């Protein structure tokens, strides 16, 4: 129902960020969650995802750089980034891989 | 409700450049956003009726786009006959709200209007020709001197529905005469804040696509 | 003797009609949404529940052969409620059949006049008519002490003796004619008009509620025909002679088959519903997304 | 470009449609193409099934206990999406935007089928609308017969419509002789739009000594409803009770203007209206275009419009059939009161 995302910051290239997003009103135990981003002036594309049980998947230019973890104790999924590229600036959204839940306000990150 | 703030309040340019007016909606509305152009001393005239669809008659140099709630109006070339005030209006809900106004630097006739003392009554007749009452929707929009457009009331004779603004509820009433094809607006208990130019606007009753036709101006001083 | 089997039938009807009618009333009057297809069945269950609630008085009156120790008020009330059920149930079945016929055939009328308020008006009219018809039974019956036994009887021997033996005849004639012929003939006409008028006679067979109504109608007719037939036979051959000895032991069976009818309906609902047998043994909103072009 | 999206309460299924008004051309219905999005999980040993069903709901009960649902189906189509015809442009763009876990489904509607028509519910009702409804249902199953929960399914209401033909039809004319009281009647055109006034000529001549004293003109809606048997519901949507009279051995010509609308025809329960996605109101049901000669009985609701003039003699009446259609929209009808609330 309510999705609040935080963890942004004006971190230069090569830095690391620890983003978090809370999903309240939805019990995602067997539901796969994903992360989406819009580059400035572009459309939204999937950047990372993680299935319920043990499997996490990433896009083309995401492997060995970004990691995604999920914790059901607090109903929050994490997305940590390392070795930020100059093109990594975007607005990151937290939602289901199905995109079932209503979209919230993303966090602005720039390098 | 829904409030819109336009980034350019006063725009200055020359002939032969591309301008961009930005509209932002308070709530995540759909593409139901219309753009109007109002020359000084003239009624607003529709340009884009769906935030992406160009109206019939306007030059092709006008265009619009949507991205979430980031409605914009772009002009490829600022022609000499393009300097006017542009307004951003949504029609997804009854309390339609117009933009603050960006400044660049089938006949409808309204009757009545004049100097009325506060607390008095006044009635305006909106003579409509060229369209049917049941196939169109009649709206009243007032513009205060130096301010933007404000919606007053609307009537849909097909479903028999009448709507009024929250600031004119009870005091204001609207009616339409089918035989004479005329719309009437009766005002009661006129306050000092009612000084505005009243426009009788017509919109397509089925699948509302903005206010296609407007009036001429019946400024009322109280 | 047929008295023991009559007692068994009364007890079975009571025990199988108290909780079944209770749960039917609970489902159709407190849990399900109020629409005009189950209000008739809810009123049917209400009438059956009232009759079975007043039944144990008669059960105690008949278990010990012929003795009514309760007051005259209860002696009138039990028979009044029995006749009230006998008339209201068949009237409700008749209006169910009429509503079914109007809904399936000539749907123009059923799409405008099938309002819930009209259903309430029809229910009220049916209840008042049933009460008016059963009122003579409420007024005539009293108690008499004969052979050191206080027994309930219809006071057809009222002060005027000339009118006696005629009030009973006209009363039971009106009762039988109306309450048997009019609903049964009307329902038979409605059912015979439903058939031979609906083309492609396979849409009715396709596991719809037509069988639900038909089973109840058939059970009611089968259970209530022997009582009326025995009563009319007794009327016909009562003035001739007293050679009919089986009549004394014949009517107790129907008086009790018609009572088991009042409880058969929950069992019919169980039988004609597989899912209900299974339990007995035991939306988002439309959004929108962008598109690149 | 914007497309519609609905998700299941579970949150593992979502059906993407680009349009919700599949226009029925007389011999070619538009295809119902879309994309369903599924997680990599929840489908390891199951299948995705998308079902398009047309129903003729005639009662607001919805009780699946003793057949008290009144939701008889008329056309059921089943396709297999996840287990693998060229994809359209919309499906190709949707797949690219969503990802590799995007299975496209396409439905073909056979011709000569009823359109989305819903009868007017009434003021004091809280149930589902009665009429023909088209439903798109997507679920996850591996047997096509097991019961599916409402939570683990996606249901979307789509509406099929018919618009005004480009070529105008012939001018309707009618004339009858009674004993003579020759009554002629004709409209200005055959195709009419919703809210557009209708003009009828009532040019009539009288020769007998008998004198008429009342002229009655009405526009009636002919909603042919056939589920169990062929039935016809005649409801007047417009009324004009003129008081014109003509003397014997004289003529009388006059033009009358009529306009059907829902403001006055609101208390008429069971009146046929356009398909409703939600509890919002819609205009009067449009006419149903059917193939000439090559069309059998259409099991459903068929809407027809006839305007009649009656000379109350103290009656002689004629029928003038006309066509009431919405014009072809630019982008799409919203299927909602554009100024909601
Ligand atoms: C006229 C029929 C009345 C009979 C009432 C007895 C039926 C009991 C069924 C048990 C629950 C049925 C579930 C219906 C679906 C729902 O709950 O909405």
């Amino acid at each position: 129902v309510q999705l609040q995302e935080s963890g942004g910051g004006l971190v230069q290239a090569g830095g690391s960020l620890r983003l978090s997003c809370v999903v309240s009103g939805f019990f995602f135990d067997t539901v796969t969650m994903a992360w989406y981003r819009r580059a400035p002036g572009k459309h939204r594309e999937l950047v990372a995802s993680a299935t319920a049980g043990g499997t996490t998947t990433y896009a083309d230019s995401v492997k060995d750089r970004f990691t995604i973890s999920r914790d059901n104790a607090k109903n929050t999924v994490y997305l940590q980034m390392n070795s930020l590229k100059p093109e990594d600036t975007a607005v990151y959204y937290c939602n289901t891989f199905v995109r079932s839940l209503s979209w919230g306000q993303g966090t602005q990150v720039t390098v | 409700d829904i409030q819109m703030t336009q980034s350019p309040s006063s725009l200055s340019a020359s002939v032969g450049d591309r301008v961009t007016i930005t509209c932002r909606a308070s709530q995540s509305v759909s593409s139901a956003v219309a753009w109007y152009q109002q020359k000084p001393g003239k009624a607003p005239k529709l340009l884009i009726y769906s935030a992406s669809s160009l109206y019939s008659g306007v030059p092709s140099r006008f265009s619009g786009s949507r991205s979430g709630t980031d409605f914009t109006l772009t002009i490829s070339s600022l022609q000499p006959e393009d300097f006017a005030t542009y307004y951003c209006q949504q029609y997804k809900y009854v309390p339609v709200t117009f933009g603050q106004g960006t400044k660049v630097e089938v006949q409808l006739v309204e009757s009545g209007g004049g100097l009325v003392q506060p607390g008095g009554s006044l009635r305006l007749s909106c003579a409509a020709s060229g369209f049917n009452v049941y196939s169109s929707s009649i709206h009243w929009v007032r513009q205060a001197p130096g301010k933007g457009l404000e919606w007053v009331a609307s009537i849909s004779s097909y479903y028999g529905y009448t709507y009024y603004a929250d600031s004119v509820k009870g005091r204001f009433t609207i009616s339409a005469d089918t035989s004479k094809n005329t719309a009437y607006l009766q005002m009661n208990s006129l306050r000092a804040e009612d000084t505005a130019v009243y426009y009788c606007a017509r919109s397509r009753q089925f699948w509302y696509s903005g206010l296609d036709y407007w009036g001429q101006g019946t400024l009322v001083t109280v | 003797v047929v008295h023991w089997v009559s007692l068994v039938l009364y007890c079975l009807a009571f025990v199988l009609g108290i909780p079944g009618n209770a749960i039917v009333i609970w489902f159709t009057g407190f849990k399900w949404k109020k629409t005009v297809t189950t209000l008739w069945f809810l009123n049917l269950a209400i009438a059956d529940f009232i009759f079975l609630l007043f039944l144990p008085l008669y059960i105690s009156y008949v278990a010990m052969n012929f003795h009514w120790p309760f007051g005259i008020w209860l002696c009138k009330a039990n028979s009044f409620t029995a006749q009230l059920n006998m008339f209201a149930s068949v009237f409700f079945l008749t209006v169910i059949s009429l509503d079914h016929y109007i809904h399936l055939i000539h749907p123009c009328l059923s799409h405008r006049h099938r309002t819930l308020k009209n259903s309430l008006i029809v229910i009220i009219f049916i209840w008042l008519l049933a009460s008016l018809i059963g009122g003579p039974a409420l007024y005539f019956r009293d108690t008499v002490e004969f052979n050191n036994h206080t027994l309930c009887y219809n006071n057809f021997q009222k002060h005027d003796p000339d009118l006696t033996l005629i009030r009973h005849h006209v009363l039971t004639w009106v009762k039988f004619i109306i309450g048997y012929l009019f609903p049964l003939l009307t329902m038979s006409i409605c059912y015979l008009c439903l058939i031979f008028k609906v083309k492609k006679r396979s849409i009715l067979i396709s596991s719809r509620h037509f069988w639900t109504i038909l089973v109840v109608v058939v059970a009611f007719v089968v259970c209530w025909t022997p009582y009326h037939l025995f009563s009319i036979w007794e009327l016909t051959i009562h003035h001739n002679s007293y050679s009919h000895h089986v009549m004394q032991a014949g009517i107790p069976l129907s008086t009790g088959l018609a009572f088991l009818n009042s409880c058969l309906n929950p069992i019919l609902y169980v039988l004609i519903s597989k899912k209900f047998q299974a339990r007995f043994r035991s939306s988002c909103t439309t959004a929108s997304s962008s598109l690149a072009k | 470009t914007r497309v519609f999206k609905k998700a299941s309460p579970n949150g593992k299924l979502t059906v993407y449609l680009g349009k919700r008004d599949f226009v029925d051309h007389i011999d070619l219905v538009d295809p119902v193409d879309g994309v369903v999005l599924v997680d990599p999980e929840y489908l390891k040993e199951r299948r995705v099934y998308v079902t398009l069903t047309a129903a003729f709901r005639y009662g607001r009960e919805d009780l699946d206990v003793l057949g008290l649902t009144f939701r008889k189906d008329l056309f059921v189509a089943n396709v297999q999406s996840f287990p693998p015809k060229p994809l359209t442009r919309l499906q190709e763009r949707l797949i690219k935007k969503l990802g590799e876990h995007a299975y496209p489904f396409t439905f073909e509607i056979p011709p000569n089928l009823p359109s989305s028509v819903t009868l007017q519910p009434g003021p004091e009702d809280t149930g589902k609308a009665i009429g023909v409804d088209y439903e798109v249902k997507a679920f996850v199953a591996e047997n096509l017969e097991e019961k599916i929960h409402k939570r683990n399914s996606v249901r979307l209401v789509i509406e099929k419509v018919q618009y005004a033909p480009e070529r105008p039809g012939p001018q309707p004319t009618a004339e009858t002789t009674r004993q003579p009281l020759h009554l002629e009647a004709s409209l200005d055109k055959e195709i009419y739009y919703h809210g557009e006034p209708i003009s009828v000529n009532v040019h009539v001549t009288n020769n007998t000594n008998k004198t008429v004293k009342k002229i009655k003109i009405s526009v009636r809606q002919y909603a042919d409803i056939v589920l169990f048997n062929t039935a016809q519901c005649k409801v007047p949507v417009a009324m004009e009770e003129a008081d014109d009279t003509v003397a014997p051995s004289s003529t009388f010509s006059k033009v009358y203007t009529l306009t059907p609308f829902l403001a006055n025809n609101r208390e008429k329960r069971g009146l046929a209206l356009d398909g409703k996605l939600k509890h919002e109101d819609t205009n009067l049901a449009s006419s149903t275009l059917l193939r000439e000669g090559a069309n059998r009985e259409i099991l459903g609701i068929i809407v027809s419009y006839k305007v009649k003039v009656k000379l109350v003699v103290s009656d002689v009446a004629v029928e003038l059939p006309f066509t009431l259609m919405h014009p072809k929209p630019k982008e799409e009808p919203p299927h909602r009161e554009v100024p909601e609330n």
